[PDB]
């Protein structure tokens, strides 16, 4: 079990850790969190009393360096860093949990929500979306925007996430026109699948960091990418037993997770119809339309 | 953007633009079969492609054999007339084609959309507009060449005649789209006024009847009171 220590909270804040949050009150004693569980990415994300205006946060695992918070008076924001001397690190951590001035990740035993909504996402999958390459962890905040909505203005704050696009030629073979654009099984088993994401399980990263994304901070270009992955899955003919399965079980968890209050702007609601009703795949999500049905029938 | 009143002078400017109907491409009659059950029997079809700035009407005759051995044929439809269309303007010179493509009905939007992506400076528009253009198998030497089509064939003509010696292209299309809205609304009435009179004939190489001016004031004239008047015996008014 690892540790986010803080220097300290000189703003009120309300902070989240992975699907739990906290508030902190101005100049409160706090130095962070531990008992953080090994072997998931996580995302530390911050919303201040003041400016509710931009959610931001960073994605890391703890495997990969002792990972520290600290207030930037001048850019008014909490800053992930690494502390590079390891003895330092360890004392300090020590110290905290000695004065017991630390919160508890407060994960229930019973609970696989975290493991369920990050099975499939890499820390490397991560930085490769988000380019910053001096760091090991990554900073997203409520409004970067997606190459893909670029090309539609900063390059090096951008979510480098993969371009979908239905109407376009990536997407649709010459000669194939009306059988790519009304079955996409093309383009999600060979462009995709095969040729760009190179097997399921980088495609249901991608997917669950969109979402987590979407959901956390309210980014709207990681939604569009999520329900796009979502799409390009549903209206292909010819899916993969396996990912079928899988991506009810993905799916029926990031539903589960929503905040109830922001299903109105975060599920659209005709990829959703369309998937769950109209598409090839409309009856391989039994678990994804059940919890659905029960929680958000009027989407539908 | 869509195509309404509002701009409806742009389609007489000087770039290049094509209407595309595809009302008349999937055409059935529905019968009953020996066991009195429903079927339908296709018949030709055709694109109506116009240019309403030169009346340059590429009519592509769409042959009952390309429906046969497929399903979804109204959805096919849609596609086929998209391939059509995108072989046509790939098969015009560059500075012959069009920079915008008007659909007549929005479900071919992305049918065309989709077969003119190698085309990504040809704007694919929808329009508000009810045009008449279904009506064009109720010009009789149209109906004829699709009818008599043994094969695909491309077969072009001009929709308005000779009119452009003397007219405007908009009111070209005014007239056209008067006509056409009349052969719609009362076909039979329409065609009674169109040849009442034996002297006036059609050329060999026109479509419509060789009126004078004054003449097609007269014909304009009747054409609209038909048209009030069907609304009339349509909404009792
Ligand atoms: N003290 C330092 O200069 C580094 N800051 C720090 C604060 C909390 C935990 C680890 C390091």
């Amino acid at each position: 079990m690892n540790t986010v220590p803080f220097t300290s909270a000189p703003i009120e804040v309300t902070i989240g850790i992975d699907q739990y949050s906290f508030n902190v009150k101005e100049n409160q004693p706090f130095h962070g969190i531990k008992d953080i569980p090994i072997g998931h990415v996580h995302v530390i994300h911050f919303q201040h009393a003041d400016n509710s205006s931009m959610r931001y946060g960073y994605w890391f695992d703890c495997r990969m360096g002792n990972f520290y918070i600290q207030y930037d008076p001048k850019d008014g924001l909490y800053k992930m860093m690494e502390e590079r001397d390891g003895a330092k690190f360890e004392n300090i951590v020590h110290n905290f949990k000695e004065r017991q001035m630390m919160v508890s990740y407060p994960k229930i035993d019973e609970d696989d929500t975290w493991y369920n909504l990050t099975e499939f996402v890499q820390m490397d999958k991560i930085r490769k979306i988000v380019r910053k390459d001096e760091n090991q962890f990554s900073y997203v905040d409520s409004s970067m925007t997606t190459v893909q909505e670029n090309e539609l203005s900063d390059p090096a704050h951008s979510l480098n996430y993969t371009v979908i696009n239905f109407k376009s030629r990536e997407a649709i073979r010459p000669g194939h026109e009306m059988e790519d654009f009304l079955d996409k099984s093309y383009y999600l088993n060979t462009v995709m699948l095969q040729g760009i994401f190179k097997n399921s399980s980088n495609y249901f990263g991608e997917l669950q960091f969109a979402f987590l994304n979407a959901m956390f901070f309210g980014n709207y270009g990681s939604s569009l990418q999520w329900h796009a992955m979502i799409e390009l899955i549903c209206s292909s003919a010819t899916v993969p037993k396996h990912m079928l399965d899988k991506l009810d079980e993905i799916l029926y968890y990031q539903i589960k997770t929503l905040p109830e209050q922001y299903s109105d702007i975060l599920l659209n609601e005709r990829v959703w119809n369309i998937c769950l009703y109209s598409s090839f795949q409309k009856n391989s999500l039994h678990n994804t339309e059940k919890i659905m049905e029960n929680k958000y029938p009027e989407l539908l | 953007g869509a195509m309404n009143s509002s701009n409806y002078a742009e389609l007489f400017n000087n770039d290049i633009k094509l209407f595309v109907d595809d009302t008349n491409v999937y055409r059935v009659t529905v019968h009953k079969t020996f066991e009195g059950n429903v079927a339908t029997k296709a018949i030709n079809g055709c694109i109506f492609t116009l240019n309403p700035k030169t009346g340059h009407l590429f009519l592509k005759i769409i042959h009952t054999s390309v429906w046969a051995g497929q399903k979804r044929l109204s959805q096919l439809a849609k596609w086929k007339t998209a391939e059509e269309v995108s072989a046509l303007v790939r098969s015009l010179p560059k500075e012959e084609q069009p920079k915008q493509i008007i659909v007549t009905r929005k479900a071919m939007l992305d049918p065309l959309e989709v077969h003119m992506l190698d085309f990504p400076n040809i704007a694919i528009r929808p329009t508000e507009l009810r045009l008449p253009f279904s009506a064009a198998m109720s010009i009789d030497k149209l109906s004829d060449v699709v009818m008599k089509a043994t094969e695909p064939q491309m077969v072009l003509f001009n929709i308005y005649d000779d009119w452009l010696d003397r007219i405007s292209s908009y009111t070209a299309f005014s007239r056209l789209t008067l006509l056409l809205r009349a052969l719609k609304t009362n076909e039979e009435s329409a065609k009674m006024i169109l040849l009442s009179d034996p002297t006036i004939t059609i050329k060999s190489y026109h479509l419509w009847p060789s009126f004078t001016d004054e003449q097609w004031i007269t014909i304009e004239s009747q054409m609209r009171d038909l048209i009030l008047t069907e609304y009339g015996r349509k909404y009792n008014v």
